[PDB]
């Protein structure tokens, strides 16, 4: 029961790292050069 | 049209200001996609 | 008890892959062209 609990702590920051990354991914789209894809 | 549906769906704020300098234009402002 | 332990090993590299990715995501922001978003 100690083993699963540190995995939950190892998972809770893991998704927390991802949410910081996913917000950062939107910043590439927020500021990028798109002149070839006029569409 | 489709540029505005693209740019507004992603927060590209500067092109959103650029396309909306057309005054008295509202038909493309509230048009829908598929 | 063997099953959870290999999952911890399968999780430990998984976050390790993400931290290498998250540092790489910052490099896009570190070197990118932003001339349309003068703001």
């Amino acid at each position: 029961e100690m083993e699963i609990l540190k995995q939950k702590y190892r998972l809770k920051d893991l998704t927390f790292l991802l949410e910081k990354q996913h917000e950062l991914i939107k910043l590439i789209i927020q500021k990028m050069e798109i002149i070839s894809e006029t569409e | 049209k489709s540029p505005l549906h693209f740019a507004a769906s992603y927060g590209r704020i500067n092109t959103c200001q650029r396309l909306l300098q057309d005054i008295s234009d509202t038909r493309l402002l509230n048009e829908g996609d598929l």
